């Protein structure tokens, strides 16, 4: 039991930073998304003069 | 306890391959070879008082052996199986001669 607990704390804060790296991943995953929308969307302006 | 036995007391730096069995404060039963890397020193070579203190322990492998053991062991028996093994050469080094200098 007294070694179990260290693997399982050392897992959880592994998991932890696992969970780091796909959340920090996620959001500049939204900007991304949001920044080429951004791009899309301000060429979608010489579309709609134009059509 | 009494296994070798020569003429000469070796004093030159040398080392034991002893290993204990210590048991951390997570009950963690293991064995563990050590060295104690070990070597005689007198200030003074020609003083009879202080030479003839060379062999005032007769099994002196022994009882270097038994006391770093010992102090390691009770160390150890302070910290977790995690600690033990991340700083293991920290503690166990600290264990040995346990001070702030």
């Amino acid at each position: 039991l007294a070694i179990e607990i260290t693997t399982n704390s050392q897992e959880a804060a592994a998991k932890h930073e696992a969970q780091r790296l796909e959340q920090e991943a996620r959001g500049r995953l939204e900007r991304q998304k949001i920044l080429d929308q951004s791009e899309a969307e301000k060429a979608r302006k010489e579309l709609l003069e134009l059509e | 306890p009494h296994a070798r036995r020569a003429l000469c007391l070796l004093l030159g730096p040398d080392f034991f391959t002893d290993v204990i069995t210590i048991e951390t404060a997570d009950h963690a039963r293991l064995q563990l070879q050590l060295a104690y890397n070990w070597h005689f020193e007198l200030k003074n070579r020609n003083d009879p008082a202080e030479a003839a203190k060379l062999f005032s322990v007769p099994d002196f492998v022994g009882d270097a052996c038994k006391a770093i053991a010992s102090r390691v062991r009770g160390a150890v028996a302070s910290v977790t199986f995690d600690d033990f093994h991340k700083n293991s050469a920290r503690i166990i080094r600290m264990a040995v001669f346990g001070f702030e200098m």
